[PDB]
């Protein structure tokens, strides 16, 4: 879930 | 300790230098892709597990965006300037069916973010302190958000009383918006769940994935 | 100016020395009558225009209250003591269908205030600054209200330090434990909306007439 | 309106 959030924090 | 506020200004500085309803909600999800590289310029918090950095973040998201367009709007005549260069007006807002909510953003944020002339480094330090939110529900380690909490507004203080002296009551007046912040927050996201239900206001995937349960 | 803490502290020990949703209904209703005791008490309260305290009180009885019981309840396990002398424990809240909001009281605010062992004065402070809530609508006089509330958080600043100067951070963390406030104070007026909608759940006339319009 | 609390103010 959160795909979006989990991404743009882990870059 | 190591919570300075040129750290927090910089952050701050780093991320920003028809229907009113449909703006706003556009503005929102741009500005959510903002947040994050914000939120990461904020000492300690990217050293935080990235499970917790989700909580905080879904937590403070509208709070944090609320106090960001309120600041951003103070020199604004009777509205608010979105992040879009668009500006909303309060008969705008009053003929689309949200005047009640957008009033207290300007009565209650705006208005009084004007009158005591906060600044960009009061500004950031507040959105700081929501960011820590120990009240998270799901945090691995609470007492660890709630220590970065006490040190932003430990610096905070000491940021006041040193650049305003001769405001004493300067440092709890700031903290004291914080309530006013968390009930527009809340009025804020009960309409944001109402357009979506209605399928009217196209809402983008960012957003919508921050409506998302719980 | 003309805001000691003493009197706030009395104004606290001269007023307090099966369904548990009913219980607890029946305990807000009898504890409003106090509550306009204990307003009366709080320092140039009663030299404001009736209208204001009028206001003013409808506009933060759901929090003055959930500040009284909560600090009230810090000795207690896992649950919370009513004014009638009854006892509602976390289990009991949870089989009634309000244990989210319960759980929410006992972590946010009874385990805090006891973690921090908040003592009586430093209670009552929050409450008379609650009480000056200079952004509830209709106020004849808001700046009036907003200078009440600076001297009562001037004072209970002052109060701590003094009290615990080992503890310099503790006046902004009393102070940061009212944004939890309002969010549960607002939660609770939504359950009790709903019992006076759903007619089940007896509500006492005091009660009935604050959940009334505006 | 607020009978009740105009009524204990008053007192
Ligand atoms: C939840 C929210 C987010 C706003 C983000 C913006 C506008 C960011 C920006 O432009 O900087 C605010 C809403 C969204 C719900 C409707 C509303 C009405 C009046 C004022 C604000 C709002
Ligand atoms: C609005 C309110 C008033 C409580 C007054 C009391 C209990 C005063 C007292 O006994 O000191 C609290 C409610 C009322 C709505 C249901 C509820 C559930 C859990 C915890 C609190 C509450």
């Amino acid at each position: 879930k959160h795909k979006i959030l989990h991404r743009l924090l882990q870059d | 300790e190591d919570m300075p506020v040129e750290r927090i200004l910089e952050a701050e500085l780093a991320v920003e230098p028809n229907d009113p309803v449909t703006n706003i909600c556009q503005a929102a999800d741009k500005q959510l892709f903002t947040l994050v590289e914000w939120a990461k310029r904020i000492p300690h918090f990217s050293e935080l597990p990235l499970d917790d950095q989700v909580i905080l973040l879904r937590a403070g998201w509208n709070e944090l965006l609320i106090a960001s367009f309120s600041h951003r709007s103070i020199a604004v005549k009777d509205g608010i300037l979105l992040a879009t260069g668009l500006h909303v007006h309060r008969n705008s807002a009053h003929s689309a069916g949200v005047g009640a909510i957008f009033d207290r953003v300007l009565t209650e944020l705006v208005s009084k973010m004007r009158d005591m002339q906060m600044d960009k480094t009061e500004l950031g330090c507040l959105r700081a302190i929501v960011l820590f939110n120990p009240d998270s529900k799901g945090l691995s380690n609470p007492a660890e958000v709630e220590a970065l909490r006490e040190k932003v507004y430990a610096s905070l203080e000491a940021y006041c009383k040193h650049k305003y002296p001769e405001q004493p009551g300067r440092f709890a007046k700031l903290l004291l918006r914080l309530p006013a912040l968390r009930s527009i927050g809340l009025k804020c996201l009960e309409h944001l769940f109402f357009f979506k239900l209605i399928g009217d206001t196209p809402i983008d995937t960012f957003l919508m994935e921050m409506l998302e349960a719980p």
